[PDB]
């Protein structure tokens, strides 16, 4: 079972600030990886599905890039209806399994 | 000098009249040619040499698979497909299964079953083409007046040929000047071939026959591999998986394939050159120009030691070292004879008049006597040497 | 615009049994993978199971043998059925639907209202 | 009156102890069956119906490319690539051709040049497979008792068929039962095929027909079209130029092969549930328990008028229609005879005891005469009508 | 249950009594016992298993020459020796060179030279020894009474087997009990074999092609080498120097040689398991005290239908699904006819008397029906429900 | 030949903004369109190659969008180093063409 | 590492000819494939010539015959050579690198340094 | 018990040559090989030059075609002849003896007494 | 081509401590390797070969190991008589080499 982590656990940003959250992969998984987001009170929303492709409606502010076992997701500048909670997602092996989850705030 | 080492060994002997004389070399041997009143010439060849080739395909011989996929569906709706095929960094094949109601399927019957994975190459042989325009022949030669071994490599000479030049006008101190003209392009079979590079070991062989060879290739820069299910094996299907496995590497086998070819080499050290093996040429030679620079001095007449005993060779000749001790500059007598009383000269020397440059310094004298046994005379008078000498 | 519909949560006993029910809307179903997932107080996530187009099952082996998943495309539905329910499986589930084609390998497009089940 | 309209009419008879009867139908055909003591009866295959098959290959047979992209190398290098190439959407050809002084690179020789260009389509023939569970039957059903014209397409009986419901009962009020037995899966012989569809004009095909034209397809939702060929043909290229000709649109030579396939109809007005033509069944029907209405009513008495006149229609048969003028539910009886002393009835009837409720309704009768020549006698006694005939 | 969803099948019909019954299994295929009275009962393989395998050698298939070494002496005195030759762990060759005066020594005698090289493995091929003793056996087994397929998963019973073992007893809960004796003493032969293994992927192999290979081997934990000679090579020498090479991985040809035996696998879970494909095994069964539940229940009378249609398999039985609305704890009547009007029988039940428990419950039938065509009936009365069938 | 314009011809920004200069073509070109950028007397420089890719190192703060013969650049938050010239370049068919530049000041 | 270089430009007169040079280093030269590009005093854009791999060139009507582009494998070196020049060619002019394939149909990665040059 | 004497070195002309001459005694000097070493007060030790008592010679690149060594199996000397000398060449030299095979490839366990060469 | 480096480049000592000296090698040196002393003034003397081997007449104070591409020496216990220059050197391919070596000193 490949197990996958993210650097910020919880983290408080400020409105108009770029923002990164690193993951880290046990192997090498061939950029098979996604990237999830949530708000509460409602059900999880799909946005990045393979490293720098998007869904139709994304916000043009969104992206992430990388290689291999390390990649990174992006934003440009944070804004509030979009800040909530993040999740990222490998799919090569044959047991699926999300990362951690990481939580952010507007100071 | 250079030529008395070597393994082999031509005599080659031209009548006076015959301005032009015609011989033949090998990477391995030498020949010295001789003339009636002319100082010897050693002709040896070095290498074949060619220079910066042109890159034209890459073979894989070993390869490794990961992230393996597959995909599924039930017999009587359409035919198994998968995006996954579309990346050119993927094998792929596709088969008809068994299907039954023991996994979910409404009917009984064949369904199809479609599998893919991403390959990668390990270790790749370069094969190369070839400039015949750019081919390069290396020869050395040197006259053979009497040298010690300890200077012979500041007095070898070396030429170079191409298609661009003919004979050069070899130069040399005191004794004059020599051309030798070569045959270039006349190897027994080139063109039509490549070179092939594996790590650090090569071999050539015709273009023809990479052609056959059942391995993936690639073209050029930026495309990818083709023809390239042969190194992969795809067990038969189980109900719902494949187990997809590699031939693992070749390189033993095709290594293997290739021994009757010629063998080839880079070396870095030389700047990046590659060295062609067991290749032969054709050449001729005029030795007209030269001269004798012995020919006016005195004969010796002291007293004279060894250096060294004589001593035999594989070539069925005889080589001495002799040192003269107080005389003028001088020539040294040199006879072979059937009674020490000596009333005819038998036999030839190599080397056709011995200088004794100056005092307290060391001659050769090489010399080729008949079958059976005689006497080698060096010096004259009573002071004379002898060596007694059998067949 | 597409929806999913589910429905079937609700208390049970350990060692109990329930089948959960999910439907489809907006789009054609013989032509897509589907999937479940969990979600728990800890906040950490879980994938469930999941099914080809072909009537094939995927599962982790943590929960393998307890659970059965299975597709009807005559009612364009999906049931989830769970026996043997221990206290861990305490959750909000989610279905999801896979891409065009028919393997379970993909990232995953939309998800359902969410429905909750409890153990005690 | 159907079993009258339809042209190409046959008539069984059966042994009046209920033996079974049976007969075979087809689109264009209608039997009547009738057996000495009961009223007689026709069956008639009205369609073969078939519901939402399973689409599996959409192909391509009309094409058109709206961009090119050509590359082009020296005879240095072998073959090179093109970076569009990895996008499937593209056609690709490749080839060796000429190059020299003319247009600028070094040497004599073949170089390699290659060329794509984007794919789309234009109109797709659709192949579907049957389900055969989803496979209905219908069968028309009618007893002659010789009601108005006006009234058939409400007395008329719509029977289906289909493996789960093998016989069937039809129940005619006042008149008893009787029993269908169909065969409906007489094999697997309607499998082996395609329902293939262009616009609103459509055939059933072989497989193997099917799995071998040339023309280019894809499978399912999505996708890229694959054996992309034989639309794109390449001109013999010049100068690293090359002009990509579309070939042209093969609709008229696809649809004149298929024309020994029997045909089929989308009718999407009845719920998109297919239609086809040339349909071929075999059935068993049960007689016994038909009854007879009203023998024993008055026999007719008052004047009768000719409504339509008694008329040839081809099977050989002759009808009337007629009216009666006062009365209660009445017997009107009928005999065709060689004088007009009446002393045998000799030809035969396929109403065998027609009856009328009330004064303003009207009948049909209809006879089979011997042949050659004979009165048609109607009702008894005075006031009689009465008419002449040949063959 | 399961023994209709694998490919390959057949029956076997037993005599009545308490007579032992004989079969034959192949690890794929699966069998079906019946016997008059009693129900009927499927079994099949699962797998032979080993555990605990014994190291006997390692063989060594890829090498590399990190380190060489070199030097020569004179041709007057005879041999030589160097440091490195006395260590156990490295390759070693002598031989004789040319040598002279062009290389600065006193006599043109053929030398002497030695050479030696830092060997060491780098992939190996392991071989185990199996113990005949230990081999296991695992039996799937199960009594066709039925119940909806996803009960098979947890109604199926699995067991074990050994040499020590004898017959095996086994319960099924209503229906009684049976026995087993599987023969250890039918195998494939496992002695004059090794276990060979290279990189998870395995092989049965003949002692005598193990002893046969020229690639060098090892006795067992650490030790040295045996013979090394037969994997490196020295090229013929130049005056003072050799150069070395190896042969590659030689990995294809081995892999090459293996395809003509037994394939066998490591097991990712209880890694201690080795499994094994391809063997046969012998049995007698026991079935006298098993029994047919049920016989004291009513006949069934409500309306009932089917949940899936009848379907073909290529067993040449059909399958069919059904539930019943209210009915009690009761058995369903079923059977085949050449003509829906006749109760005389002439097809053969495969699962003998149905049950169902409750209003929530359903049932699996199979039927062999007679080659031709013919009727399936299910219920009597009103209720009466039937399909149409072919061979 | 292929005609394109670009339709603001010059804008006023400031630091931290949204500038989304749009194109128009006369063709439905396959999106074989880049954009490139000029800053007084230096040599110019190549940001977006297909229509939204982006070469190794160049800073993240750019992306493209649009289809058929309908594009836009967007720079996701303006900043000092990137005032100056822009120019679309499509590069379809023999005619390559550039348009014509337009010009975004800090004001 | 690329690195891209200028050489040549100048005044001539009407009706003369000329030649420019450009040099290059850090990726194998014959790889690749190369574009000229001039900026007119009104800054407006003109593409004026490119060369694939290999030695195919291509033109626009503007230039048509009266300017030629050639390469050099040997040196690693660009050249373009011109003739009967009008009022109109006076512009700033780049040199311009292509791409990994040595088709012409590619965007451009990398620019030169460039000169002007001028007409009287 | 082994011991080594040295000569002949001393002060020379740039552009010069000479050569040194060690001798030695009470051991089999047919078997042994021998070699060359040079030291500065600056620490930095070299290595000069090493023969086979197959007479084979061996050398660094810095210095190959200029130095030349050579043995006498009668007189039991050693000759190092040294060429074309520079004011890159200028140090304490020692001489050494190795092991028994008479291979090159070994330490050395006896050490001359040394002698200087300088440039001027 | 071979590089070998010593770290202790001044380090000294008193009377009878324990005293340590280790080396690095560019390659792996596969224990054809050796230390010598330089006294001051005097010829060099050999103490230690390969794998801690000590020569005839080499006192038994001496001490060392290595593998690989690291190496070491140490002594016992230091005596008066040991006062020099240590040195490293390596002999398994042709250009044989020293290390910069060295001086040991009592306070
Ligand atoms: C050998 O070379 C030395 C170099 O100084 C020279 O003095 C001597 O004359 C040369 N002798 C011959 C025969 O070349
Ligand atoms: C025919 O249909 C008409 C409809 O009004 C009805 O009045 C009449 O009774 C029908 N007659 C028969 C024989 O069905
Ligand atoms: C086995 O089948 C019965 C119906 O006959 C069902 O009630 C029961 O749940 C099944 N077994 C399990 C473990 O669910």
């Amino acid at each position: 079972e490949i197990r996958m982590t993210q650097s910020p656990s919880s983290m408080y940003a400020s409105l108009g600030e770029r923002v990164t959250v690193t993951c880290k992969a046990s192997q090498d998984i061939n950029s098979y990886l996604s990237w999830l987001q949530q708000k509460p009170g409602k059900s999880p929303k799909t946005l990045i599905y393979r490293a720098n492709r998007l869904f139709d409606g994304v916000p043009s502010r969104f992206s992430g890039s990388g290689s291999g076992q390390d990649y990174s997701l992006t934003i440009s500048s944070l804004e509030y209806e979009d800040m909530g909670i993040f999740y990222c997602l490998q799919y090569d092996e044959f047991p699926f399994t999300f990362g951690s989850g990481t939580k952010l705030e507007l100071k | 000098a250079h030529c008395i080492g070597i393994t082999d060994r031509d005599f080659i002997e031209g009548v006076h009249g015959g301005t032009w004389v015609s011989a033949t070399l090998e990477q391995d041997k030498c020949v010295t040619v001789m003339a009636p009143d002319k100082p010897s010439l050693d002709i040896s060849l070095e290498t074949v040499a060619i220079d910066r080739p042109a890159e034209v395909r890459k073979v894989c011989y070993n390869a490794v698979l990961t992230h393996v996929k597959i995909n599924d569906k039930c017999p009587s709706t359409g035919e198994a497909h998968l995006a996954e095929e579309n990346e050119g960094d993927n094998a792929c094949k596709r088969t008809y299964s068994d299907r039954g109601w023991g996994n979910g399927c409404g009917l009984f019957g064949k369904g199809s079953i479609v599998a893919c994975a991403k390959f990668t190459c390990a270790k790749s042989m370069s094969l190369f083409e070839v400039d015949q325009t750019k081919i390069q022949y290396v020869i050395r030669a040197q006259l053979h007046v009497g040298a010690k071994q300890e200077n012979w490599t500041t007095d070898i000479k070396t030429l170079k040929f191409d298609a661009l030049s003919g004979s050069q006008e070899v130069e040399f101190i005191g004794y004059g000047k020599a051309t030798l003209e070569c045959q270039v392009q006349t190897a027994v079979d080139f063109g039509n071939s490549y070179i092939a590079e594996m790590e650090t070991e090569s071999w050539i062989v015709d273009r023809q026959w990479a052609q056959d060879l059942t391995l993936p290739w690639q073209s050029g820069s930026g495309g990818v591999w083709r023809e390239m299910h042969h190194l992969v094996e795809f067990e038969p299907p189980h109900a719902a998986t494949i187990r997809v496995l590699a031939l693992g590497n070749q390189e033993g086998s095709l290594k293997t394939a290739l021994t009757g070819a010629m063998r080839v080499t880079k070396d870095t050290n030389d700047n990046n050159l590659y060295k062609l093996h067991g290749g032969h040429v054709s050449c001729r030679v005029k030795l007209s120009a030269l001269t004798l620079k012995g020919t006016s001095y005195k004969i010796c007449t002291d007293k004279m030691f060894f250096v060294k005993n004589p001593t035999d060779t594989g070539h069925g000749t005889v080589v001495m070292q002799v040192k003269v001790s107080k005389g003028a500059p001088c020539r040294i007598p040199v006879i072979v004879a059937d009674d020490l009383t000596a009333a005819i000269n038998k036999g030839i020397l190599v080397t056709v008049n011995p200088i004794a440059s100056t005092n307290d310094d060391e001659v050769l004298i090489e010399v080729n006597p008949p079958f059976g046994d005689s006497y080698i005379i060096v010096g004259r008078g009573d002071s004379r040497l002898t060596y007694q000498w059998h067949k | 615009e597409v929806k999913l519909v589910e429905s079937g949560g609700g208390l049970v006993k350990p060692g109990g049994s329930l089948k959960l029910s999910c439907a489809a809307s907006g789009f054609t179903f013989t032509n897509y993978a589907m999937s479940w997932v969990r979600q728990t107080p800890e906040k950490r996530l879980e994938w469930v199971a999941s099914i080809s187009s072909g009537h094939t099952p995927y599962y982790p082996d943590s929960v393998k043998g307890r659970f059965t998943i299975s597709r009807d495309n005559a009612r364009n539905i999906l049931f989830l059925q769970m026996s043997s329910l221990r206290s861990e499986d305490t959750a909000m589930y989610y279905c999801a639907r896979g891409d065009y084609y028919g393997s379970v390998y993909s990232a995953m497009d939309y998800w359902g209202q969410g429905t909750s089940l409890t153990v005690s």
